[PDB]
């Protein structure tokens, strides 16, 4: 619990101010997936399918909105990580105004094109595989019903891989990464533009409504503190069990979805059995033609259901892959003012980074420290006349009265060109007395 | 190289998959996998333009599907693509039909794996490289 | 009626927030709101008088200061009639919440 | 008796009822748990008018 | 009866995991609703009022 000491006749000013780092973390697309209905629903036996070819054409609906999402999952990784239509290559020296960038440019001594940050994530999350040209011969040996995607395999369920690679996407993210730090913003409008990265800091700052000559005087220290938050969240995301569950999420209820449907495959059915051919014999086939058909059309019944379960996910990954691209654009090639949308607190820019089946972002964000108690009041007048401030808050210690910006203690002296007059001084409520410098006489 | 007890019968794994039996005979352990298997997709540049295309397998390396070919008993042409005209290895599977290029440029047919498949015209064939991002 | 679904396995459970609990968080939002302005979303919360709020959001839209420092008392009467107004078609509507 | 030949849906359906139950809470706190304090208004109300 | 009770169960849990996207839309629309209009002022035209 906390209270707040208003008074109408007071206000508080922050003199210090504070960098921070903060991450976010959001899906892009799931794995693909593909269905073989003929030997999934029957087996390897020839007159289950001589028996399913009276029913309907059920086959090729499921493989039409499999093929959907599969189309679609390329669809989005495409649009969200392809919006620029450029290769930019970094500067060969590394010298930014003092600060740090090494973490997260990339590496030409690694062999495979991946920065540090990149590499720490891609290392903590764990897949079912990574390659995937491993097939039913890469699994000779003890290695044979050894591995779930191997078995998975067996029961006739196939992975398609996705069309880009993870070099590829790592190129666009070191290519967005080079465009936003040497050509500022105005390179996701046309031509990129190089400029200092002092002076689009002094930009950005301008943005929020602080002036330039307090960067180009603190310079040391803001350089200071963003490597040190970076080296910070460098040792921090390590850490265990951290927020890597919303991309853990995706593989889990893929995995628990596909462990089901093939464990359901040995089900009666309150039939005799589950075995084709124990059906096959010991049973003439008045009979074994009706388990054989109550047991077929349980099991397109469960496909059908895992199918329609695995399409319900393609529309929040899809409102999710928006919400990304969204992001993208309204925080890396700009500078966002609607609050508490890129980060939390004033915003000042982001870097994006690539992670397995995701991306993530890392916000740069700005917050006041430390602040003081002054006196204030709406306007002062001098010749009888009203002075409000030019923009800014009208302050004093408690002996003499100055003008300063929002959020930045700075006092200097009410001056003509500092303030401007309209009508006369017995209309406003709290106006008080004092003097205008007028530096002209 | 797996090793079973005395008693144990035949073995079993994730998913209740028959993964390896022991001989009778010999009490010998061995191992089972089944018969290659996947689906065929077909690539086409379009009837209009022309009528030759290239056809595809995925997840097979497809040093055996002669023989499924003659297995299949189809026409002709089926075995003709069987021969090894120009055959190419990618990750999503094997090609067959089209030669493999590496001069690089914006992308037509998707295939996987950042291999994209269109129509040249230098004769006219059906042409095989890699992704291109830009310049 | 909730009995009677009961007896074929169906139940509902609890929600984990409390209406009282809700309406603590609503009462600190508007606190936060009314006396600190906006920038107790950022970082610490700071007082400021209401009056020189009003003036910050006058000039954000495109209006200078002076209009409101003249023009009080009109707002203030305009914002308590509008406030009675809502009020009375609140209470008088009962089909509005849809 | 008859309904352990069936399967295990009752797992499944168990499963899927309970993601609904934590999305409900899990949308009130995102939403309304905003404020990392409780501020309370002064004893005084006076808001200029 | 097993099967058809069940089938019913599952027409069931499908449509209350349909509703369930859309309220977390909702959800999710009015805390960014919130966000930009409580904690702040919002230069954007007739998202608010
Ligand atoms: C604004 O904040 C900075 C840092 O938060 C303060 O600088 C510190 O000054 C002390 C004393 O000179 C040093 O020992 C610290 O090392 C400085 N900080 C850092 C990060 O190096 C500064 O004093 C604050 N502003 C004012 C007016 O006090
Ligand atoms: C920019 O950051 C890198 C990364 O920390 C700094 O390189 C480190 O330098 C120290 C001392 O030279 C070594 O002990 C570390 O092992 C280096 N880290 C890595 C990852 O190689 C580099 O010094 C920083 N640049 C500046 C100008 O401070
Ligand atoms: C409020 O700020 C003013 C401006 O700094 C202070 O006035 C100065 O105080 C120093 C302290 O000895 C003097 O050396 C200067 O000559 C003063 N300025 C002038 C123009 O005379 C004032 O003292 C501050 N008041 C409080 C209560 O801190
Ligand atoms: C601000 O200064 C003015 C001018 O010095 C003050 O106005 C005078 O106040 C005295 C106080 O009783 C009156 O007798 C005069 O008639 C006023 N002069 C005029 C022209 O109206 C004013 O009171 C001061 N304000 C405060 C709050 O002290
Ligand atoms: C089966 O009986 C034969 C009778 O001699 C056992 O010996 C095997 O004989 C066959 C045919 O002559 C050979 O191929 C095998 O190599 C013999 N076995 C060995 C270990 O040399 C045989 O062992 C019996 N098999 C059992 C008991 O499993
Ligand atoms: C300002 O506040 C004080 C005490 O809170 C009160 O007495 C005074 O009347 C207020 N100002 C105005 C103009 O009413
Ligand atoms: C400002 O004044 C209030 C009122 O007493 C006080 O509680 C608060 O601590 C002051 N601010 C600072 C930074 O000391
Ligand atoms: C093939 O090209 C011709 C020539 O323009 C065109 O008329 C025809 O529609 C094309 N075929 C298809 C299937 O669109
Ligand atoms: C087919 O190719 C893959 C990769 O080139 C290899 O791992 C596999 O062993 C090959 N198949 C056979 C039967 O050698
Ligand atoms: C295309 O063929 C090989 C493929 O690896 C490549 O090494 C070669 O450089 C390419 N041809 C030319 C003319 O560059």
């Amino acid at each position: 619990e906390n209270s707040v000491a208003y008074s109408n006749n007071s206000i508080a000013i922050p003199t210090n101010f504070t960098i921070s780092v903060t991450t976010e973390i959001l899906p892009v697309s799931m794995t693909k997936t593909s269905v073989d209905c003929t030997m999934y629903i029957c087996g390897d036996s020839t007159e289950c399918s001589n028996l399913l070819l009276q029913y309907g054409s059920f086959c090729t609906q499921l493989k039409r909105a499999l093929t959907g999402i599969a189309v679609e999952q390329d669809k989005n990784t495409q649009e969200v990580f392809a919006q620029v239509k450029q290769i930019y290559k970094t500067p060969p020296i590394k010298y930014f105004g003092g600060f740090n960038f090494s973490q997260i440019l990339p590496d030409p001594s690694k062999p495979s094109k991946r920065s540090f940050i990149e590499d720490l994530l891609f290392n903590k999350v764990t897949l079912a595989d990574a390659g995937f040209i491993k097939q039913y011969g890469d699994c000779l040996g003890d290695i044979a019903a050894r591995d779930l995607i191997c078995a998975q395999k067996f029961k006739g369920l196939t992975v398609l891989p996705p069309l880009l690679t993870d070099e590829m996407i790592a190129q666009y993210t070191s290519a967005l990464l080079a465009g936003t730090i040497t050509s500022g913003w105005t390179f996701g409008a046309g031509a990129a533009l190089q400029i200092p990265f002092a002076m689009q800091m002094a930009y950005r700052f301008n943005g929020i409504g602080v002036t330039q000559n307090v960067l180009y005087e603190n310079q040391k220290l803001i350089a200071n503190q963003f490597n040190s938050a970076i080296g910070k969240i460098q040792d921090s995301l390590s850490s265990t069990a951290s927020a890597l569950g919303k991309l853990q999420d995706v593989v889990n209820h893929n995995a628990q979805a596909l462990n089901t449907l093939v464990k359901q495959l040995s089900s009666k059915f309150g039939a005799i059995s589950s075995v084709l051919n124990d059906i096959f014999s010991r049973l003439d086939p008045p009979e074994a033609e009706v388990q054989i058909d109550r047991l077929i059309t349980g099991r397109l019944q469960s496909l059908q259901t895992y199918v329609t379960q695995q399409l319900i996910r393609a529309a929040e990954i899809r409102a999710s892959a928006n919400l990304a691209a969204t992001k993208m654009s309204e925080c890396v090639l700009g500078q966002s003012k609607r609050v508490d949308f890129c980060g939390k607190g004033y915003h000042l820019m982001s870097f994006p980074q690539s992670a397995p089946h995701g991306v993530v972002f890392l916000h740069v964000t700005y917050v006041p420290a430390q602040e003081k108690n002054f006196t204030t009041a709406p306007a002062i007048c001098h010749d009888g006349k009203a002075h409000f401030p030019r923009e800014g808050v009208f302050v004093s210690n408690g002996t003499h009265w100055f003008v300063t910006q929002r959020n930045f203690y700075e006092p200097q002296i009410i001056t003509t060109d500092n303030t401007f007059v309209s009508g006369n001084c017995d209309v406003v409520i709290g106006i008080v007395n004092n003097t205008v410098y007028d530096p002209l006489q | 190289n797996k090793k079973f007890l005395p008693f144990q019968q035949f073995g079993r794994d994730i998913a209740d998959t028959t993964d390896a039996v022991r001989d009778p005979q010999t009490l010998e352990i061995l191992d089972i996998t089944p018969c290659s298997f996947g689906g065929v997709s077909v690539i086409t540049p379009g009837t209009n333009t022309s009528n030759q295309v290239a056809v595809l397998y995925q997840g097979v390396n497809c040093t055996e599907v002669p023989v499924a070919i003659h297995a299949d008993q189809l026409t002709p042409t089926w075995r003709v693509y069987s021969t090894g005209s120009n055959v190419f290895q990618t990750r999503a599977g094997c090609l067959i039909g089209a030669e493999y290029v590496n001069n690089s440029y914006e992308c037509d047919i998707p295939i996987g794996a950042g291999i994209c498949a269109s129509y040249q015209t230098q004769s006219q064939s059906i042409i095989a490289y890699t992704m291109s991002l830009g310049a």
